[PDB]
């Protein structure tokens, strides 16, 4: 079934359908509660807390060598920070990731993509809720078309990591029905 | 009592999505 693989798009999809249900459910566990039970929210008009804090500094001293990890062996959360949650971000706003996404983009670094940024990249998504503003669609598109770049640069299609590649893109065209990223065939003439 | 209730439901499930799209090979 290499030409029908229309069983398996379904799955990738329909788990963030899924996705959704979850943050329903806690949704009355937190309203049991006010955002400080483990939330630290940097002021507003200090952009700087807001992209450090969400994202931690973790990422910059990295962790996975091996000796990186255990870079403060003294307690706990401490050497963990703030992960993401329902709770933070429940209150984050659908446009202050979006402003956030700028500073990204930033890095570049082509080859780089940090495969770090992939959990994160998760979390983008169930933050928009609604119709996209214009600007919220175009942006969406810009990131897409980056990774193209690195299918080039990979010496053999048969990879590994292609196929998971393969199956992220497909998500982004027909969950905001982007048609223009679709891979249509030849409209059967 | 004490109530400290909030991890009664893995509320971890966003990122244990994020394995099996990745694991999506084996």
């Amino acid at each position: 079934g290499y030409s029908p693989t229309l069983q398996w798009q379904q799955q990738q999809v329909a788990q963030f359908s899924t996705v959704r249900q979850n943050v329903n459910k806690h949704r009355s566990h937190w309203k049991s509660q006010q955002l400080d039970s483990n939330v630290t929210m940097p002021k507003s008009e200090d952009e700087e807390g807001w992209k450090k804090f969400c994202l931690g500094e973790k990422l910059c001293a990295d962790g996975a060598v091996g000796p990186a990890t255990n870079e403060s062996p003294g307690i706990d959360y401490v050497q963990i920070g703030f992960p993401p949650l329902l709770s933070i971000v429940s209150r984050m706003n659908q446009a202050t990731v979006t402003s956030v996404l700028e500073y990204l983009s930033n890095w570049f670094g082509e080859r780089d993509f940090t495969p770090e940024l992939g959990r994160w990249l998760y979390a983008l998504l169930a933050c928009l809720e609604k119709p996209l503003l214009p600007e919220a669609h175009s942006l969406i598109r810009q990131l897409a078309r980056r990774c193209s770049e690195v299918r080039l640069l990979v010496d053999s299609k048969d990879d590994e990591r292609v196929p998971a590649l393969n199956l992220l893109i497909c998500l982004v065209s027909r969950y905001f029905d982007q048609r223009d990223l679709a891979d249509e065939p030849s409209l059967e003439y | 009592g004490q109530s400290d209730d909030s991890d009664i439901w893995d509320d971890t499930a966003l990122i244990k999505a994020y394995d099996k799209a990745v694991a999506s090979f084996k």
